[PDB]
């Protein structure tokens, strides 16, 4: 890829998310950087609107897989970076098990030399007393697997996968992610064979930040074929 | 022109601008200046591999174990990125060898992961804890096996 070369060294990152769940309206901003040689991402995020209505861990997944580490042996399956710099669209529907769903649309691309992720998020059919909207997930994130299927039908990427969020009491809430990525440009692009992405993450709070916010450290590697 | 000396210094250390760093220091800039995220000139010079700036910042008393919001210290950055001499120097100036980023990585963790043998060796020599575990219970040994770096694994085994 010519597009992979663009991820040599440290690239700053901007993130903007416009949101509505069961009609509660909100906005999130983040910034930081990433380093795709080591799958590393170093971010902080602010709710510009007030209290955030949903819990911070619901958003993580929605708040730039261009930064995942693909090792030499798996470079030919790195779709996200081959679509650079014109970028890609990334659409998702995320079903929470005994509760509502999120639908997301995102454009991920280079503006300037900044890798920017701009997001619209619609959530519906949530329970005002359930886990989400009742703030009942803990401030927490585990290590997950993200399976990538080639999606020739659209010149992109179909992806199932599932993440689990710990609830305050020992219980676990499943979030079933269905994903579609298509290129913005019509340049050639790489269509992956099936693989897992494996993650580590850590959520933290900045001492001198008064607004509702999440600090996020995250490492990501493509680990294998199916 | 003489406004915002701290930002100007952060920038200069990120961009490896040695002549600007000299000026800024000799002309009063805070050597421990930090942005919103606790990033400091020394973090930036350690990450980007700019040794002369690292040496200079430490001679004006740069806090060698300053911590950004992701719990990283300049030692983690240099050890991730592979800057052997910079690692050497930060250790000689009392860098905390078993410091923790927010995933519980130590710089040994980071260095074994990223495939930097000589940096590992050097961290072991300065007192690194071989059994130490990240928040997902990995060790620098595992991480090294995860990544296929046998000689690093072979090494970690012996301590």
């Amino acid at each position: 890829s010519k597009g992979e070369e663009l991820f040599t060294g440290v690239v700053p990152i901007l993130v903007e998310l416009d949101g509505d769940v069961n009609g509660h309206k909100f906005s999130v901003s983040g910034e930081g950087e990433g380093d795709a040689t080591y799958g590393k991402l170093t971010l902080k995020f602010i709710c510009t609107t007030g209290k955030l209505p949903v819990p911070w861990p619901t958003l993580v997944t929605t708040l730039v897989q261009c930064f995942s580490r693909y090792p030499d042996h798996m470079k030919q399956h790195d779709f996200f970076k081959s679509a650079m710099p014109e970028g890609y669209v990334q659409e998702r529907t995320i079903f929470f098990k005994d509760d509502g769903n999120y639908k997301t649309r995102a454009e991920v691309k280079f503006e300037g030399d900044t890798l920017v992720n701009r997001i619209e998020l619609k959530g519906i059919d949530f329970k005002e007393d359930g886990n989400i909207l009742g703030h009942k997930l803990e401030y927490n994130y585990n290590s997950h697997n993200v399976y990538i299927m080639a999606d020739k039908q659209k010149n992109g990427i179909k992806v199932n996968f599932k993440i689990r969020h710990n609830i305050e009491d020992g219980s676990v809430q499943l979030a079933d992610h269905y994903q579609q990525n298509t290129p913005i440009g019509d340049g050639p692009v790489l269509l992956p064979d099936n693989h897992y992405l494996s993650t580590q993450s850590a959520l933290s709070k900045d001492p001198n930040e008064k607004r509702d916010h999440m600090v996020l450290l995250e490492f990501v590697t493509a680990a294998g074929i199916t | 022109p003489g406004s915002d000396l701290g930002k100007k210094l952060l920038e200069a250390a990120r961009a490896g601008q040695d002549d600007e760093v000299r000026i800024l220091m000799a002309n009063g800039a805070d050597v421990n200046a930090a942005d919103d995220v606790g990033v400091t000139p020394l973090h930036l010079a350690a990450q980007r591999g700019h040794l002369e700036i690292v040496e200079v910042l430490l001679k004006y008393g740069a806090d060698v174990n300053a911590a950004d919001l992701w719990g990283q210290t300049p030692l983690h950055l240099a050890a991730t990125a592979g800057h052997l001499e910079i690692v050497e120097v930060l250790l000689k100036n009392g860098a905390d060898v078993n410091a923790r980023d927010n995933i519980g990585h130590t710089p040994l963790h980071l260095a074994a992961w990223a495939g930097h043998l000589e940096i590992v060796e050097v961290l072991l020599k300065y007192g690194a804890d071989v059994n130490a575990q990240d928040k997902f219970g990995k060790t620098p040994f595992d991480l090294a096996i995860d990544n296929g770096n046998e000689d690093i694994a072979e090494v970690l085994q012996k301590a």
